[PDB]
């Protein structure tokens, strides 16, 4: 099934991402297509925050996630 | 705010509150969250059923029971510090004596007239408020003294120093700003930081003359030593005092508090009508019946009656009585109303606290509000005496004001709160008491993406102590359910933000007849706004701010739609300039920035570079590993190897504030001397207003230990050790080491003989030996990175940040950092006072009641804004709709174009021709959301390639995406051939 | 919303461009991303080109735009990464009045004359003060290093 | 064409005491209040005697005599 994925560029960009897959080796996967740093944002559905250390199952990812990215730190 | 003076006063302070039905429920209710120490209730009238549709303390299992100790047990259960008793007795002088507010909800004229005078005799301030049907009235009386302290809501002002010379007038100039113009004559000024004039800080206060030029002077200062730089002035505020009239003589010439003269008029026909129905009360025993034809008549007649010449004699009256308003108000004045109790309540809760603390102006005895606004047109159908009549339900009293019709209608409602924090939960309770969707085909709805906290419980009562963790949405949901047995609360945990929009679309905002959206942010109300224009819904929407209240209504078509402050909107979430951060915070907010996001750089990206990316895949060969490393190793001490001694000391601590003061300062010196401009060389100023000094560190002043301390807790909490607090005796311990510096002056600051490193000639041992450090942590335990956390004190942030930034401003010369910039800043943010929480949700209700009833002239409707310490409340029918035309194109706010796709689906040119030939516009812009589908500047060859493709099938090819399943309408924005860059048009909403 | 004035702001810009900027381009996909190819006049960078990418976040004309450098250049005032400090974008001095013609020819001026006021790279900063030559040497390696070919 | 000196009340319990005209604009007086209290146009809203004043209409209409305090009420965002 298809999960709204989106950027914080204002580009969605869907990615077939499953439950029976791994979210890490999925992320990984978005951050290298996108070439910005895993560590400038979060990615959070709902409004719940990934740690690495943190079971999705737990809080249970809906389908159609409401997915995405906060620009945080300061480059300059 | 929380200020300790008066809230010392506060919790020592006794209050009775008699005559508890729902509106001294209300007050009760109020003063319990706000944090009285005592609360005397005073009720034996058993329980009615027409106390259960405003009072929610009461349910239907305490019928038949005295309302005072049936309420006990809730208000008591609210606070636990509030001890709430119940006296059964009588209110003698022996109980008034010991008491320092008296609170009289709706009881009658003579025990109105003896418990006002027993309380005005001897010290007792004393307050009359009752509801009657739509019309309140409230009489404060607070002996022939009584001095306020504080007479306004704001903080005492202060301003940055620039220079102060000597003299007979003393004249001192001070930076430009906006306290130049604040400060007037007359006033009252203090001084506490200045370099130079050093007794003058802790003198007596003085007074100031204004000249012109912004200038300022203080008095004799000529044998006083010689002043360097200026700090800030602060002013002093005045004690006011105020005499009120007792009750039996301003009942005769009533004072009004109003913003009007017509207004004062009203409020004077209010009052007569109010005596009337006492007196109505005296001579017949019972109140007027429910919407009674025969006792309105009475009414009005004895409201004629009533001494012309009880009037004012200065000042004749331009018109006899208002026989319409007196009879209306007999009429409508059977039940009691919940949102009305609310208002009522919450003005008489801060009436109450303003004589307890001392604080703020009180009232000028006298307030009326009419809200009469919410009955029937003259044209539809007033309610009658038979669906007016009691049959026993919990909204009787609803019923015996405006009728069984208007009940069912009230059940049968679909809504959606949205936002359930303070207001949204006042919200809540106004609905489970009025029965907004209480039926089997009504329902209500509440989303909220929060957790109860410790911070926002405190002034909360939906909200318990035993919650903290579980979802806002659902504590408010079960609340509210065990408010009204008969209510359905669906509570959703899904924010309301553009994200989802597949969740809250189209199905969702179907069913739903209204929106109330009470949130603490200007990007959401706009956002659910433009929700609610899409959709065209109703909403209602509130917002507080200290003891300001704000209240709006916005129906489609007949009100103006919400227009957020854009400004603040982008304010909200900006980043800050990062000049102040490198060399000039002008002012303590700068400072204050600085210090949090370098605590942030220094910190939370210190737990990912000493592990995670180090150990992953790079090393110190990527872009500018180094300075990272400098920036949080170092500082924190030499370390470079795991570190046995613990981590509650002051050897690195002190070192760090040298780094970041001190030796900061030093080299931005030898960057640039403080008074010239290399560059420049001979500049327009050498050196504007930009003076630096180094700083030394003091062991007695305060703010340099409590940041020492707070830098090593943090530390201690961050590298993992157990730390404890340094106020009992490490404190004590960096006292007794007092110079640890003068040892550890040159090799600290970088290896062993790097005096100042010159251009990166720190060189492969250097490299090397950081490179070590990172492996050594990297096997070493990893450090928690931890958050902004105001709730948890022993985080140690908000004190740390404050500290570090009332030092960097005193090494600029900035005044130091007061309370209102951080109450101004959106983190340690203070809860709303429940007064006005209360009041924008009874004016809110108010407003629901004239929404449900139906189709509704825009002059019905009322948009109301308040402020409880100057007494200030206005209540105003909102603009028409603004009318935004375009050649022979007329448009408003709410409405949309609607195009039509068929059945096969157009083209972009079958689009185009559509919109020029039927609404007579030449489009040169058609964007979808941020997709460009057709200009005119583009190229032919482009326009040709676009333009024979269909809509539907070009936003696929543009975005990426598919149509939803289930998309209804396409919403695309478009321009016109010469229109200004201003002109709105409405949105396009195709019909796919 | 701020689509509709950046897409009239380009257009009205394309017509006329500016001598200093050229192929000012954006895809139709998303039209709140500029991409443009900054031309000096003043040594050494009037060699090369560099490419920019202005960003207007959907608060515009109230939040200012965000612009990067794609290409690396050396600034006093610009980092490794593309950021630049340019006294108009910070939010001090920011106003919905301001164009980003305005905003680009103050870019122009900036990168055609290095501004040591508030310095990005202070360290470049202070080696730039000390000794220009150095400055010009290294200026000079990283243009003929990074720099895009300038266009006709 | 005479002009006149109106008190505008802050939100902070301050008055000031602006010199306009009857055939200004409350948009003009808008800009006058914003320009001295540091405070945004869109942000901020001003009354007179309880009915709030719309930002397209002369000060004559509204009534304003010399001596006349028009207060100054803040848009509310906290919830
Ligand atoms: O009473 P209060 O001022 O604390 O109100 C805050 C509540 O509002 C909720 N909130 C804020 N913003 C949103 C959006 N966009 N959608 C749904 N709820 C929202 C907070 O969760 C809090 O409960």
């Amino acid at each position: 099934l298809s999960i709204l994925v989106r950027n914080n560029k204002g580009r969605s960009s869907t990615y077939e991402v499953r439950l029976t897959q791994t979210v890490a080796h999925l992320k990984q996967q978005v951050s290298g297509l996108e070439g910005v740093q895993d560590d400038l944002f979060w990615l959070t559905f709902e409004g719940k925050p990934l740690e690495d250390q943190l079971p999705l199952g737990e809080y249970g990812l809906k389908p159609l996630s409401t997915v995405f990215m906060n620009l945080r730190l300061r480059g300059g | 705010v929380l200020g300790s003076p008066a809230m010392q006063r506060i919790q020592g302070a006794r209050v009775l509150v008699s005559g508890l039905q729902g509106l001294g429920a209300e007050v009760a209710k109020n003063l319990v969250l706000m944090g009285v120490g005592s609360l005397t209730l005073h009720d034996p009238h058993p329980t009615c059923w027409s106390d259960l549709a405003a009072q929610f303390l009461l349910s239907e299992q305490d019928l038949e029971r005295s309302r005072a100790e049936a309420s006990q047990e809730l208000l008591a259960q609210l606070n636990r510090a509030v001890q709430v008793v119940v006296h059964t007795g009588d209110i003698t002088e022996d109980l008034l004596l010991d008491f320092q507010v008296v609170v009289l909800t709706a009881a009658k004229l003579e025990e109105q007239l003896k418990v006002g005078t027993l309380c005005h005799k001897h010290g007792v301030c004393f307050l009359a408020a009752d509801t009657r049907g739509l019309v309140g009235q409230l009489f404060c009386d607070f002996g022939e003294d009584f001095t306020v302290q504080d007479p306004t809501e704001a903080e005492p002002l202060t301003a940055a120093i620039q220079h102060i010379s000597q003299g007979s007038p003393g004249i001192l100039t001070l930076r430009k700003g906006a306290n130049t113009h604040y400060f007037r004559d007359g006033d009252l000024v203090t001084f506490s930081g200045i370099e130079g004039m050093v007794e003058l800080n802790d003198c007596d206060p003085r007074s100031i003359h204004v000249r012109e030029d912004g200038s300022l002077e203080i008095g004799d200062t000529t044998t006083f030593s010689r002043y360097l730089r200026g700090g800030a002035i602060t002013e002093v505020k005045r004690p006011k005092t105020v005499r009120h009239k007792s009750l039996d003589t301003a009942l005769l010439q009533p004072h009004v508090v109003a913003q009007s003269s017509q207004e004062v008029h009203h409020a004077h026909c209010l009052h007569q009508a109010f005596c009337a129905l006492h007196k109505f009360q005296h001579l017949h025993g019972r109140p007027p019946q429910p919407w009674d034809p025969v006792d309105a008549e009475t009414v009005v007649g004895l409201a004629r009656d009533l001494e012309p010449l009880k009037r004012t004699e200065e000042e004749p009256l331009e018109e006899p009585l208002d026989e319409a308003l007196v009879r209306t108000v007999a009429l409508s004045s059977a039940g009691v109303l919940s949102p009305m109790v609310a208002m009522l309540g919450a003005v008489a809760a801060q009436e109450v606290l303003k004589a307890i603390s001392r604080k703020f102006m009180p009232l000028d005895q006298w307030l009326y509000f009419d809200a009469l606004d919410c009955l029937p047109e003259d044209g539809e159908l007033l309610p009658s005496p038979e669906d007016c009549a009691l049959r026993g339900s919990r909204y009787d009293g609803q019923i015996a004001v405006f009728g069984a019709g208007f009940q069912e209608k009230l059940r049968r409602q679909h809504y959606l709160l949205v936002g359930a924090g303070a207001i949204g939960c006042e919200l809540l309770k106004v609905f489970a008491l009025v029965g907004l969707g209480a039926g089997n085909s009504g329902g209500l709805t509440v989303v909220d993406m929060d957790h109860i906290e410790r911070s926002n419980l405190s002034r909360q009562f939906l909200f318990r102590s035993q919650d903290v963790g579980r979802p806002k949405a659902e504590v408010a949901a079960a609340a509210a359910r065990g408010l009204n047995p008969d209510l359905q609360v669906i509570p959703l945990t899904y924010p309301l933000d553009p994200t989802t929009e597949h969740i809250y679309g189209d199905n969702f905002f179907s069913r739903v007849d209204g929106v109330a959206a009470a949130l603490d942010s200007f990007q959401a109300r706009r956002y659910v706004a433009a929700r609610c224009t899409h959709y065209l819904k109703p909403l209602l929407e509130a917002g507080t701010s200290g003891t300001w209240g704000s209240a709006t209504v916005f129906m489609p078509h007949v009100t103006e739609a919400y227009r957020a402050p854009a400004s603040a909107a982008a304010s909200e979430d900006a980043p800050y300039p990062v000049c102040t951060v490198r060399y000039f915070p002008s002012t303590a907010e700068h400072t204050l920035q600085w210090a949090r996001h370098e605590f942030e750089e220094l910190f939370r990206l210190s737990a990912e570079t000493i592990n995670h990316h180090q150990q992953a895949h790079t090393s110190l060969a990527d872009m500018d590993e180094p300075q990272t490393l400098t920036l949080l190793k170092p500082v924190l001490g030499v370390l470079r190897v795991r570190p046995q001694n613990w981590q509650d000391c002051v050897a690195w601590a002190l070192g760090h504030w040298k780094l970041c003061f001190h030796y900061g300062i030093k080299q931005l010196l030898r960057h640039f001397p403080p008074n010239k401009v290399l560059e420049d060389g001979t500049p327009f100023w050498s050196g504007p207003k930009q003076c630096p000094q180094p700083l030394e560190f003091d062991t007695n002043q305060d703010t340099h230990l409590l940041y020492v301390l707070a830098a090593a807790n943090l530390y201690a909490q961050m590298h993992g050790l157990p730390g404890s607090q340094d106020w009992t005796a490490l404190r004590e311990l960096l006292k007794l080491l007092p110079q640890p510096d003068p040892q550890q002056m040159a090799p600290i600051f970088a290896s062993n003989l790097e005096l100042a490193s010159a251009s990166a000639e720190f060189g492969p041992e250097q490299q090397k030996e950081l490179n070590k450090a990172l492996e050594v942590w990297s096997v070493g335990p990893p450090l928690k990175p931890l958050m902004f956390e105001k709730d948890d004190d022993s985080n140690f942030h908000v004190d740390f940040v404050v500290a570090a930034a009332s030092l960097r401003c005193q090494n600029y010369g900035i005044p130091p950092v007061n309370r209102a910039q951080s109450k101004r800043i959106v983190g340690q943010i203070i809860p709303a006072i429940a007064t006005t929480t209360a009041a924008v949700a009874g004016l809110l209700g108010l407003e629901l009641y004239k929404v449900v009833s139906g189709p509704r002239p825009r002059s019905a409707f009322r948009h109301s804004y308040l402020h409880l310490a100057e007494n200030y409340l206005i209540r105003y029918m909102p603009f028409a709709p603004a009318i935004q035309t375009f050649h022979h194109l007329k448009w408003t706010s709410w409405d949309r174009l609607k195009v039509p796709a068929g059945q096969p689906e157009r083209t972009l040119e079958s689009l185009l021709a559509h919109l020029q030939e039927q609404h007579g516009l030449r489009v040169r812009i058609l964007l979808h959301g941020s997709a460009l589908l057709y200009a005119a500047g583009w190229s032919p060859e482009k326009q040709a390639q676009h333009l024979p493709l269909r809509v539907t099938e070009l936003v696929q090819q543009l975005t990426g995406q598919a149509p939803a399943p289930g998309q209804r309408v396409l919403v695309l924005e478009l321009s016109c051939e010469g229109d200004d860059e201003d002109t709105a048009f409405p949105p396009l909403h195709y019909e796919l | 919303m701020a689509s509709m004035r950046v897409v009239k702001e380009l257009e009205d810009l394309q017509k006329k461009p500016p001598p200093y900027l050229r192929n000012l381009s954006s895809d139709d996909a998303n039209v709140l991303v500029w991409h443009a190819l900054l031309l000096p006049d003043q040594p050494p960078y009037h060699l090369k080109a560099f490419n920019l990418r202005i960003s207007f976040p959907p608060e515009y004309p109230f939040k200012p735009p965000m612009i990067k450098f794609t290409t690396k250049i050396y600034h006093p005032n610009v980092d490794e990464n593309g950021q630049i400090c340019l006294p108009i974008i910070s939010s001090e001095n920011w106003k919905p009045s301001t164009k980003t013609s305005q905003v680009l020819e103050a870019l122009n001026v900036l990168v055609n004359r290095p501004n040591i006021r508030e310095p990005k790279r202070m360290d470049l900063a202070d080696l730039l003060t000390q000794n220009p030559e150095l400055f010009r040497k290294n200026a000079e390696e990283f243009t003929l290093r990074f720099g895009v070919d300038r266009p006709s």
